[PDB]
């Protein structure tokens, strides 16, 4: 719908990494579940359970069949594979999902997508009102523009008393974007240390030698240095996911949003009478600022008094025409 | 539109339907592997270490795979997927039963649709106005409205019952997935010991085998066990909403201290229960709607339009 | 000559919307610079990515003669790979 | 890749020196599939393994750059505005 | 209207009927005497149904 002039720049760019960090987790994922194995071979000379590493040159001959291989490669990549280069895919994904989540949770949640409809409403219909460029281009008036300019004027009134009282939508995204900073952290930190378990060589001592004939195996896995590459690219988007978030929330803290000050617009414009909004019509106007300023300037002639003033007079010289 | 029927319980439950569903396709897509189950024999026939030759065929270790995966492998382990499909399916179904009902979505239309004409109508706040010529002959038919809808909807009480009864079977199910899901998670095991008698055609009859994605399931399981619990604890607390106070009557008390109006009376049954829900909603729709309920408000309308 | 009203009030207040979005918009060049550092990543990108390829892209080659040292785990030190 | 070991070698070099007869390397198919991973791994260049990915991550980074100013806020207001009212 | 959900009920009694009678020939184990002992050098097999 209508809701990109709701969404900054940073709620956008963290829409499109959250995009990209899905694109890995699916392709992680296929991968995992479809290619993610280990190459298993024995090691002949053991010592204390660590390989000896000791005329032409002639294969070794370890007398396994293809399903001991099998069993072997499967018992090594459940019981030594490092669990993060095992499940790193799915990880991300339920991380992108919160992500995500959070991010659209006030899109969803009844109370503050009922204010947030009602306000881009309003304001679309407000900056598409031609009273709104007949007011600040300061009598002409087309009847249904009239009585739907004083049907805005009211609904604006209307929405003023019903929004203003209450800042559920501030605090809903305060604490979106707390979450979501918080839990960048945390990614960051148990991804980073953990990211250097992805390796290529794995060294197993799993004890199947009643079934197989060896205690100790030398194991690779393919899959591992392009995991060692995504992961280091996801860490590279939660770290700009993390510092475009945190740019959000000095957003929220170097001011308080939750007072808006209409002083520039009745600096310029001639309405002075125009008062300053609290809570969640602050926050709100702020982000629609965030977006387009030119949003709020039509918006607040709806909001001032001295035009009801002058609407209700002009609407009353076109119905009450000197004819009749 | 029917959204504004919806509360926080029902979008969460919706999603999390929506979650589980992607966790039940994802079993399904695991369980298409054709590699399930790897087994090899028993008590087979510096240190140098040498293999033990089983001396079997692969033709002979996939009969043993497939035997063992029939025969040995925990059914729940095999068909947890399909399971949880199932139970989504179910969940889904259930959840939207009081809105798909005939008779019962009519009356939400009506409710909302008039609902809509109140929260847009002028008439609303200009009562709010009066308590604190077109625009009133459009008062007068939206309250003739207002009544042929007190007289439509208010006499039965079909919509409480069927949410009721949907939450209950919500409850239920949750309660029989999470014990049975519960009691049968442990037996989604790596390690499996097969003892088919195939010794007549392979040699061996006890086999090791291992379930390559028994961790996979594991997790899964252990996934869709914290879903449904979620799921659970909602539709609780859907239970604790219904039944804690009685939804079959509303007051207004709260308008009646709000606004001077006194002959706005309190009604009930399905008028009743709609009302808490456009309350969890948005509180402001029944205050609004309160000042189209009463009939003193209606007669003070008659006498402003007459003077008018 | 001969004007509907609805056209006539429709040109002039679309009049005042050209003035007024010459007002808003003449003051800033936010979308010519922002398209100028687009055109000139687009640019720097181009250089380095012919750079890079054109260079490593006699690296791809159908025969790899691979030394990888297993040989404690396969017996023999030097394997003649091919690349498909 | 296809790795088949060198039988002849001469300082970790490839020697490369009636009926013909199959070179046999007693080799099981598994150290076959382990001497194709590592060589693919650590002498296989990465160019050649990574080639796609690359192009992938340009073609995004060149999609962004072209769209950016349509996506920007700042500029994709501006822009929604000179169209609408050249269009009208 | 009438054809049409008369045939969608006799239809519906041959699939049960024809489906309900040969359910159980879905059988895991199926032993196989195919006679390919010139081929194979066995007659008979003992085969497993995934
Ligand atoms: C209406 C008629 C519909 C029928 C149309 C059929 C469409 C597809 C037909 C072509 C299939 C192409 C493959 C044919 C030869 C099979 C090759 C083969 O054996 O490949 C193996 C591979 C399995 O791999 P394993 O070796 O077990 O891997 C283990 C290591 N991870 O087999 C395959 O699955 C073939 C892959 C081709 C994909 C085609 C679709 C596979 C089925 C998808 C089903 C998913 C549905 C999930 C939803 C179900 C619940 C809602
Ligand atoms: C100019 C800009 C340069 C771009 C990047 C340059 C990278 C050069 C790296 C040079 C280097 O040393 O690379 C080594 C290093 C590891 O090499 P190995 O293969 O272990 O070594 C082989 C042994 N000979 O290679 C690399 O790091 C190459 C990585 C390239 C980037 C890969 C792409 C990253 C993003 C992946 C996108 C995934 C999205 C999937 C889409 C999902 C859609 C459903
Ligand atoms: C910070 C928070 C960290 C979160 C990650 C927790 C990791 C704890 C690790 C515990 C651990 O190592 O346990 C082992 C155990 C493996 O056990 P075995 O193989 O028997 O043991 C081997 C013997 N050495 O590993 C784990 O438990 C790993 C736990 C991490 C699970 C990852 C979560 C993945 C969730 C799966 C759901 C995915 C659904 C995808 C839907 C697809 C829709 C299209
Ligand atoms: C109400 C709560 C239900 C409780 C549990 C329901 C199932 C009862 C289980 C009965 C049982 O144990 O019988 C076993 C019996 C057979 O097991 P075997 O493998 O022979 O057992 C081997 C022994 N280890 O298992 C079952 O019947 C499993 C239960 C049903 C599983 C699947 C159910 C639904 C099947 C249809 C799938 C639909 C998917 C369609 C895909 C669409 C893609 C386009």
């Amino acid at each position: 719908p209508a809701y990109r002039i709701l969404k900054p720049w940073w709620d956008v760019f963290t829409d499109y990494i959250s995009i990209v960090m899905l694109m890995i987790a699916v392709f992680g994922g296929t991968l995992q579940v479809t290619q993610d194995k280990m190459i298993c071979l024995p090691c002949k000379w053991v010592t204390k359970d660590s390989c000896n590493d000791s005329t032409g040159p002639t294969g070794i001959k370890y007398d396994l069949d293809r399903h001991q291989y099998n069993y072997v490669d499967a018992v090594c990549y459940e019981n030594r594979l490092h669990w993060f280069a095992k499940y790193f895919p799915y990880l991300v994904l339920l991380h992108t999902l919160i992500f995500l989540a959070c991010s659209n949770f006030w899109f969803k949640f009844p109370r503050t997508s009922s204010k947030l409809e009602h306000f881009v409403s309003i304001l679309l219909k407000c900056f598409d009102s031609p009273w709104t460029t007949r007011a600040l281009s300061e009598g002409v008036l087309d009847k249904k523009e009239g009585e739907q300019a004083k049907a805005l004027f009211e609904k604006v009134k209307k929405f003023r008393t019903h929004v203003e009282e209450g800042d559920i939508v501030y605090r809903l995204y305060m604490r979106q974007t707390i979450i979501k900073v918080i839990k960048f952290a945390l990614i960051i930190c148990y991804t980073v240390y953990y990211v250097h378990n992805i390796k290529f060589d794995v060294d197993c001592t799993v004890d199947i030698e009643s079934l197989t004939g060896y205690r100790t195996y030398r194991c690779a896995h393919p899959l591992a240095t392009l995991f060692k590459i995504l992961a280091s690219f996801y860490i590279s988007l939660v770290i700009f996911y993390g510092l475009i978030c945190m740019y959000t929330l000095w957003w929220m803290l170097r001011r308080s949003l939750k007072k808006y000050s209409f002083e520039s617009i009745r600096e310029e414009s001639s309405y002075s009478d125009i008062p300053d909004v609290k809570n969640d019509f602050a926050f709100m106007l702020h982000l629609i600022d965030q977006y387009d300023p030119l949003y709020s300037k039509r918006f607040a002639v709806f909001l001032s008094e001295v035009s009801e003033n002058k609407l209700r007079q002009l609407n009353l010289n076109n119905e009450w025409t000197l004819d009749k | 539109a029917f959204r504004v029927l919806k509360p926080w319980w029902d979008v969460f439950t919706d999603y999390l339907s929506v979650a589980m569903l992607m966790i039940g396709v994802f079993g399904c897509t695991l369980q298409v592997m054709q590699d399930k189950i790897i087994c090899l024999p028993k008590r087979v026939q510096t240190v140098e270490m040498k293999g033990l030759k089983t001396d079997l065929d692969l033709q002979q270790y996939s009969f043993i795979n497939q035997m063992c995966y029939e025969r040995a492998l925990h059914w729940y382990a095999k068909y947890f997927p399909y399971l949880v499909l199932i139970h989504t399916l179910v969940f889904m179904l259930c959840s939207n039963f009081w809105f798909k009902f005939p008779g019962s979505s009519s009356k939400i239309e009506h409710f909302i649709s008039i609902l809509g004409k109140c929260f847009d109508s002028p008439w609303t706040t200009r009562a709010l106005s009066e308590v604190s010529k077109k625009e009133g002959e459009q008062a007068k038919a939206l309250f003739e409205k207002v009544k042929k809808f007190r007289l439509h909807v208010e006499e039965g009480d079909i919509l409480y019952a069927m949410y009721v009864r949907q939450t209950v079977l919500k409850v239920i199910k949750f309660l029989i997935i999470i014990a049975y899901n519960s009691a049968l998670v442990s037996k989604v095991q790596f390690t499996v010991d097969c003892n088919v008698d195939i010794q007549d055609m392979t040699g061996y009859k006890n086999f090791s085998c291992n379930h390559t994605m028994a961790h996979l399931f594991s997790k899964l399981s252990f996934c869709y066990l914290c879903f449904v619990s979620i799921y659970g604890l909602t539709c609780l607390y859907t239970l604790y909403w219904l039944f804690y106070r009685s939804l079959r009557e509303y007051s207004f008390e709260y308008v009646r201290q709000e606004t001077g109006i006194d002959d706005i009376p309190d009604v009930k049954n399905d008028f009743a229960f709609m009302l808490h829900m456009i309350d969890q909603y948005d509180p402001l729709y029944s205050k609004r709607f309160a000042v189209f309920l009463s009939e003193v408000s209606e007669n003070k309308l008659k006498q402003l339009n007459l003077n008018n």
